[PDB]
């Protein structure tokens, strides 16, 4: 209740930020697509 | 003498919940300030957890 706890919110965060990355990968594709179809 | 009032209810107040606090805090060591979780401790009477 003080190690496990800690680690288990920090893996909590961890996925959060994997989320933020799916979304820049969102943003990404959003970009080849823009620069493609401009093309 | 304000500063030794001040110092001396400073030490005062410290010494009357110093280790109770050191010991709440090291049992509640992964969620201090977490955004999900509020830690209500009470330094609260003898065995009658239940």
């Amino acid at each position: 209740l003080i190690k496990s706890l800690a680690e288990k919110e920090k893996q909590l965060l961890e996925r959060l930020e994997a989320a933020k990355k799916e979304a820049e990968e969102r943003v990404k594709r959003a970009e080849a697509e823009a620069k493609a179809l401009l093309e | 003498t304000r500063q030794k009032q001040e110092l001396e209810e400073e030490l005062a107040l410290a010494q009357a919940y110093l280790e109770p606090l050191e010991r709440l805090a090291a049992l509640a060591h992964g969620l201090d300030k977490s955004p999900f979780l509020r830690v209500i401790p009470f330094l609260l009477t003898e065995k009658e957890l239940p």
